[PDB]
RNA sequence: CGCCGCUAGAGGUGAAAUUCUUGGACCGGCGCAAGACGGACCAGAGCGAAAGCAUUUGCCAAGAAUGUUUUCAUUAAUCAAGAACGAAAGUCGGAGGUUCGAAGACGAUCAGAUACCGUCGUAGUUCCGACCAUAAACGAUGCCGACCGGCGAUGCGGCGGCGUUAUUCCCAUGACCCGCCGGGCAGCUUCCGGGAAACCAAAGUCUUUGGGUUCCGGGGGGAGUAUGGUUGCAAAGCUGAAAC
């Protein structure tokens, strides 16, 4: 017997992206302080695309499969 | 034929030189040039029979 | 009936192996199928070293080896004294020490 | 409608000759009569001459292929080779 | 004759090809080239039976009268370059080899270094069998 | 290279509804006396004498240049249009960035 | 007849930089009319290994040697080939281990133009329990660049005494094995073979520049 | 006898008695 | 095959013989040519719908899995007719022909061999074009979907882990180690439950019998035969019965 109205959160998190009760991703939203100018840019975790800072015209994001690396001594934020 | 390296494939050539064609003139053939020999200039030759 | 679960070879993902000969009958056989093993020899025989450890140039540093993949099918393997047969728990083994 | 079923172009022959010539004919015979497309105009007006000589209406552009088609397989190999071993180390 | 080079303490070395098959064996005494066969007897010259000419006895006789003809041309030492037929056929030694070495080294004839320069192709043109090959 | 010719049939795809264009010898040479061209496109098996004038029009009136490395049949399918063609010319390039990819 | 008692005797020395220079002795006819004594001499090769060439080098990488002519009794070689022996090659070749092949063909800074190879292995690192230690193939595809890239600067702009140099310690495997640590940990890298194809000129000056 | 060789004695009869049927068309 | 040295045997077998051999074979040494083939690394590893695919390199398009707070919004599954691929062998053209080798030839073994063994050697084996559509094409297990025990692996992505190690000195991907997730090929164990059993995490969730759907079998022989139709150049393939 396995209580699967209350599961424990170590198996929620260990849990696949769709498998578990609620289905919220994995994924969640960074805000990266560029070393540049001083401009906060709000980017996407898993991106796809490069991520190019309007101003200061440097490479923020080289995407990857899975989560992207980002360039040099950004630092990021959880948000919901 | 001294220009071309081995393996060129030709047709319409000279048996000694200076007699403007005589070998593989045929429709649809060709000689292949192989293994010069820079001293005593002289390369041999395939024709279309298997003479080499 | 099914004699053996693995059919015999080794091959379930694959669709054709290539065949090698064997080396006495010369037969091809699928090369997971073959009974396969490795003679590392010296290549003198062992109690014939002491002689030519006699009369040896050098100061006994070469020590020469003969490696062969050695590749028998199961049809001649059997009657050349390898593969002998076992029982219905005992086909379940592995490796002979 | 389809007014024969096999002998395709070959029927103008009729009942002699024989089948596997007919057969060994057919698919030569459509290379021969068939329009080509110019690799030089762009145009689809390629037309066979005497033996050996090809044609196009669109500025009259006359180029030696095949006897039968417009390029050997063969003519292909050796034009590849010429220009591989051509680039190769500068003879 | 005088042969080689004196001052004892010297070796002068041959290169002994051995070709041991499983229907024959050959022993070999070359210089360090190749080209100049110094001595060569085979196991079927030196016993008169068909059947035998594997049999390792053939080389204990094959050695020692290839022995006796380089003591004869005055050349110490040999190396020793090793074979069997090895493009399709079977690419172990045959018999002879163990013999043949035993009675080089036993009588004169020192040793330097040994090979094993068995022809291995590299993929393997068709087998003389068959599909199934050899039976019986 | 691969992404080169992507790149021009996917700019190509978005100035044949978006854009402003004329096709043809004859008429590309009005808009490039006019000057009202801005980058002209030569198929690759065009003749060689059209090619070297429209090329020496071009280094005359400072105009971009551009073989399409590809038979003028292709050409009409990068252009979208059924018959063939030779020259394009883009005199009025709405939303692409065609011109601001190499020249 | 007893041709033994015709044949003549010379001498085999080896070209520089060895330790000492002294294969061995071979025996052709004898120069009687039209066959002369220094044909047969033109022709002949050696396969000789190290430990009494090199004076303790590793026992195998055999070498292949071409006599060029005879001087006074003295027939001298210049290089020509470099192989390994059967044991050693056949050894270090593990069930669970990858294979790694490489050939190139190269130009010496003189008219020689030669062919060399390269083996490679992958390697049990210390600490592992997964007992396959494979690679994922781009890896091998990056590093047959790698062992192709550097042979081209070791002979490219090199010539003969210099690449028998490098051969000594194996100083181009040594280098490889250097170079190989960020992609993978390679083992027992080795060149394996080198061949010649053609030979520019004869050249008895560059014979005696090879000596001294 | 095996299906294999009963299968061939078959075929080769069945090539037989379209001879036979060819010859009396 | 060309030379170079030596020298009477060399092949080949259960034992020998056919065959090559002082006109110098086999053997060694150098070199050239041709075609086929890619060993060892190669595994209960991968990929492909299967048949299949193994030297390096480039080019050309294509695909699975994974990641995704991306888009469309039921476009889905199985499918009679119809259609594309489909090993070996076989057939028709063109090129060449290394090895092997049906047929055929001999030599031996046997009472007899036309069989196994050995010597020679035809077509084919190779490539390029077309056809034939069959196999123990096998996991002898249709396809999709869900549920029902565990365990260590291994291959591929993705994620976590001031553990270790290579750069130069952060930095990343590199190489192991630890663990998780997805689905793939598998394996050990078990009274999950089954079945006639062998055995199977499916061949289970079936007399408590119903998730959807195609193809099929009805005692053995006669027989995948006859006979019709249809495809094929042909070999034959597809459909296919009865008397007894
Ligand atoms: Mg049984
Ligand atoms: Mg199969
Ligand atoms: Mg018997
Ligand atoms: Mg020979
Ligand atoms: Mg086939
Ligand atoms: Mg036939
Ligand atoms: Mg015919
Ligand atoms: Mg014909
Ligand atoms: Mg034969
Ligand atoms: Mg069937
Ligand atoms: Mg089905
Ligand atoms: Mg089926
Ligand atoms: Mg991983
Ligand atoms: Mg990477
Ligand atoms: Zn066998
Ligand atoms: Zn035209």
């Amino acid at each position: 017997a396995k209580d699967l109205l209350h599961p424990s959160p170590e198996e929620e998190k260990r849990k696949h992206k769709k498998k578990r009760l609620v289905q919220s991703p994995n994924s969640y939203f960074m805000d990266v302080k560029c070393p540049g100018c001083y401009k906060i840019t709000t980017v996407f975790s898993h991106a796809q695309t490069v991520v190019l800072c309007v101003g200061c015209s440097t490479v923020l994001c080289q995407p990857t499969g899975g989560k992207a690396r980002l360039t040099e001594g950004c630092s990021f934020r959880r948000k919901q | 034929v001294g220009t071309m390296p081995e393996g060129t494939i030709v047709c319409c050539l000279e048996e000694k030189p200076g007699d403007r064609g005589k070998l593989a003139r045929a429709s649809g053939n060709y000689a292949t040039v192989i293994s010069h020999n820079p001293e005593t200039k002289k390369t041999r030759v395939k024709l279309p029979s298997g003479s080499k | 009936t099914k004699k053996r679960r693995n059919n015999g070879r080794a091959k379930k993902g694959r669709g054709h192996v290539q065949p090698i000969r064997c080396t006495n009958c010369a037969r091809c056989v699928p090369k997971d199928k073959a009974i396969k093993k490795f003679v590392i020899r010296n290549i003198v025989e062992a109690a014939a070293v002491r002689d030519i450890s006699e009369a040896s140039v050098f100061d006994a540093y070469v020590l020469p080896k003969l490696y062969v993949k050695l590749h028998y099918c199961v049809s001649c393997a059997i009657h050349s004294k390898v593969v002998r047969n076992r029982s219905r728990e005992a086909r379940k083994d592995r490796t002979p020490p | 409608a389809k007014r024969t079923k096999k002998v395709g172009i070959v029927g103008k022959y009729g009942t002699r000759y024989g089948a596997s010539l007919r057969k060994m004919v057919k698919k030569i015979e459509i290379s021969q009569h068939a329009k080509y497309t110019c690799s030089f105009c762009g145009k689809t007006k390629m037309k066979r001459r005497a033996v050996g000589i090809w044609h196009c209406g669109s500025c009259m552009k006359t180029v030696a292929g095949g006897a039968w088609t417009y390029n050997t397989t063969s003519a292909v190999t050796v034009k590849s080779a010429i220009r591989r071993l051509k680039e190769l180390k500068d003879q | 004759s005088l042969g080689p080079q004196v001052a004892e303490g010297e070796n002068v070395f041959g290169v002994c090809h051995i070709f041991a098959s499983f229907n024959d064996t050959f022993v070999h005494v070359t210089d360090l080239s190749g080209k100049e066969t110094i001595c060569r007897v085979t196991g079927g010259m030196k016993v008169k039976a068909d059947r035998d000419e594997s049999s390792p006895y053939a080389a204990m006789l094959a050695a020692q009268d290839v022995a006796q003809r380089c003591k004869e041309l005055g050349i110490t030492a040999l190396h020793i370059k090793l074979r069997a037929t090895g493009g399709n056929r079977t690419k172990t030694p045959g018999p002879g080899a163990q013999s043949a070495l035993r009675a080089l080294a036993r009588s004169g004839m020192k040793i330097g270094r040994i090979e094993d320069v068995t022809p291995i192709p590299s993929d393997s043109t068709r087998r003389k069998g068959g599909r199934r090959g050899r039976r019986l | 290279t691969k992404k080169s010719l992507e790149s021009i049939n996917s700019r190509l795809q978005l100035v044949m509804k978006s854009g402003k264009y004329v096709l043809g010898y004859k008429q590309t040479l009005k808009m490039i006396r006019q000057g009202k061209a801005k980058l002209v496109i030569l198929a690759n098996n065009c003749p060689a004498l059209r090619k070297s004038e429209i090329e020496y029009y071009a280094m005359l009136a400072k105009t971009g240049v551009h073989h399409y490395s590809g038979n003028n049949i292709e050409l009409g399918t990068a252009c979208g249009k059924y018959y063939r063609v030779c020259t394009l010319a883009i005199i009025d390039p709405g939303d692409s960035d065609i011109i601001r990819s190499m020249p | 007849v007893d041709p033994f008692s015709k044949k003549d005797w010379y001498d085999v020395k080896a070209p520089a930089m060895f330790n000492i220079r002294n294969i061995g002795k071979t025996l052709v006819t004898r120069t009687q009319g039209t066959k002369i004594a220094s044909d047969g001499l033109k022709g002949r090769v050696f396969e000789v290994s190290l430990a009494d060439l090199q004076n303790d080098e590793v026992a195998f990488r055999k070498f292949k040697l071409i006599t060029e002519d005879v001087q006074g009794k003295n027939c001298l070689t210049n290089f020509h080939g470099m192989d390994l022996t059967r044991d050693k090659m056949c050894s270090m070749v593990k069930k669970w281990q990858t294979m790694i092949e490489a050939h190139v063909d190269v130009k010496t800074t003189d008219g020689y133009l030669l062919r060399l190879f390269c083996v490679g292995f992958t390697k049990k690192r210390n600490n592992q329990i997964r007992k396959t230690s494979y690679a994922q193939h781009q890896q091998v595809r990056q590093i047959r660049k790698k062992m192709m890239e550097i042979m081209t600067r070791e002979v490219q702009t090199n010539d003969l005494k210099e690449v028998v140099n490098k051969l000594i310690p194996d100083s181009i495997g040594k280098d490889i094995e250097k170079a190989c640590q960020s992609i993978y940990p390679l083992h027992d890298v080795f060149v394996r073979k080198v061949k010649m194809l053609k030979k520019p000129k004869f050249e008895l000056g560059k014979l005696m520049e090879l000596h001294g | 006898m095996r299906a294999k060789w009963r299968k061939k004695r078959m075929r080769r009869l069945k090539r037989k008695r379209r001879k036979m049927r060819q010859r009396s068309k």
